[PDB]
């Protein structure tokens, strides 16, 4: 009933796998919904988010070696309407204000973007904005200091909670904020 | 058999990395062809990983300069080989990375070689990307990249900005041709050169040409939903630049344009597509509303 949002795996071509305290807070069953942005490349990452939920759903990244992922999805939990880019189509590739166009254009209460590696969410609008980051951390050249971050947020009525968890050091960060369809 | 173990990553001290990077690349090319389609990758990106890590001893190091040189050579050489396995998307996405990576280092004599890696991709571009959609996604790949590098001069940057509108206008489909041109408009905002001292570019009637050719190329779309969907979003586009503090958008412009929607507007057929459109207007209009300090 909660929802694991990750992405920009990049494996091979950035990180070999993910990190190990993230291969083992990512237990089967807990959760039943997942949102990827990034460009997890090879289809081994894909079949092992199958094994982590059953309701994976996904996007094309710059990078996918793909087959025939969507560009550009849109899902609805119950409650909220969630749009789900891998943001390179975003130009600025990061600007708040060309996604806060691209929202206007899906009409989505939340909305879902990454390729930028860093983690932000926040509500511009009387709208919510998430982008999980890199689940592994993986190289980007636009930063040197990268978090592996990724992002699990849980529905219970109107009201999202957003629980965001780096990985800074050794330790495990997190960090939470809510949001209330207003 | 994932002869991709190279899970070494570890290592420390710059010049070992270099080393293995290069044992690497010699023992996976006796793999032929079809390996190096994906083992190479990873190695292009261990030598822009590396490269940046000899920025960050720039003290310790008295030649990590001519140490990027050689590095963004490796990658080059790496990338061409690539490109002689018969690959053509991937090859130009490698290109517009190394681009960016040598655009944020800084070595000595990186801008020429942020530029080559351009022209590469701009290369490849041209010649083997034949099919509509993958054109449509490599050029906007390109406007987007070359949207963030800040090192280039105005010589290297007038090229890369007029070759990347003429490249967008002569896209296959005409809505595809409109949504490049409308995302081209951001070169000429947005851009940052070295000449103006880290300041933005900011040429305002530089954005309005792009702009007014992006309409044009709506009106002959000859088809009442697809030709309605640009101009939402040339709209939108519109509303960007004057919420950026650009005196060149004016509101006769947008009250011309927003009237010119709002009459062909209702005569589509009812249906889910010219429901979201509608909505989708709607959020424009419901977004200008909040505290207007902007008349219509």
């Amino acid at each position: 009933m909660l929802v694991l949002v990750l992405g920009d795996l990049h494996i091979p071509h950035r990180c070999n796998s993910l990190p190990a305290k993230f291969k083992k807070l990512l237990v089967p069953g807990k959760i039943q919904h997942i949102l990827c942005t990034g460009n997890l490349c090879t289809k081994e990452s894909y079949d092992y988010l199958k094994t982590l939920a059953g309701d994976v759903h996904i996007v094309r990244g710059d990078f996918d070696e793909n087959l025939n992922y969507p560009e550009q999805k849109v899902v609805t939990v119950g409650q909220f309407k969630i749009g789900l880019i891998h943001g390179h189509q975003v130009i600025p590739w990061g600007d708040m204000a060309s996604l806060a166009l691209l929202q206007r254009q899906f009409d989505v209460d939340i909305l879902i973007s990454g390729h930028t590696h860093k983690f932000e969410a926040f509500e511009h609008e009387n709208k919510f904005y998430i982008n999980p980051g890199s689940a592994t951390g993986a190289y980007n050249a636009l930063e040197t200091n990268i978090i592996p971050s990724f992002v699990l947020m849980d529905i219970q009525a109107s009201t999202v909670v957003t629980y965001v968890y780096q990985l800074i050091g050794d330790d495990v960060k997190v960090e939470r904020i809510e949001y209330k369809k207003s | 058999l994932v002869g991709r173990f190279i899970h070494l990553l570890r290592s420390d001290d710059p010049d070992q990395q270099y080393l293995i990077l290069n044992t690497a690349r010699k023992h996976f090319g006796a793999g032929g062809n079809q390996r190096i389609r994906f083992t190479l990758p990873p190695l292009v990106f261990a030598a822009y990983q590396l490269a940046f890590r000899y920025k960050e001893n720039s003290q310790m190091d008295d030649k990590w300069e001519k140490k990027c040189q050689k590095i963004f050579s490796f990658a080059h050489q790496t990338i061409s080989a690539l490109i002689k396995a018969e690959l053509a998307e991937l090859p130009l996405r490698l290109f517009l990375q190394g681009a960016l990576a040598a655009g944020e280092i800084g070595f000595e004599n990186h801008e020429t070689v942020a530029y080559e890696f351009m022209s590469q991709a701009f290369s490849l571009y041209e010649d083997e990307i034949s099919d509509s959609k993958a054109q449509l996604a490599a050029i906007t790949l390109i406007i987007g990249t070359f949207e963030r590098m800040k090192c280039f001069s105005e010589e290297n940057h007038e090229p890369l900005r007029t070759q990347c509108a003429l490249a967008a206008s002569k896209l296959l489909k005409k809505p595809d041709q409109g949504r490049a041109v409308s995302t081209c408009a951001h070169l000429f905002w947005s851009g940052r050169n070295t000449d103006k001292n880290g300041e933005e570019l900011h040429g305002g009637k530089r954005v309005m040409e792009c702009l007014k050719k992006a309409l044009k190329i709506a009106n002959q779309c000859m088809d009442p939903s697809l030709q309605v969907q640009l101009f939402i979003e040339i709209l939108n586009r519109y509303i960007y630049f004057y919420e950026k503090e650009n005196d060149a958008v004016t509101i006769q412009v947008l009250n011309q344009l927003i009237q010119k929607i709002r009459e062909d507007l209702p005569n589509l057929e009812s249906s889910e597509e010219t429901e979201q459109i509608n909505k989708h207007f709607h959020n424009t209009l419901e977004h200008l509303r909040s505290r207007r300090e902007s008349p219509e």
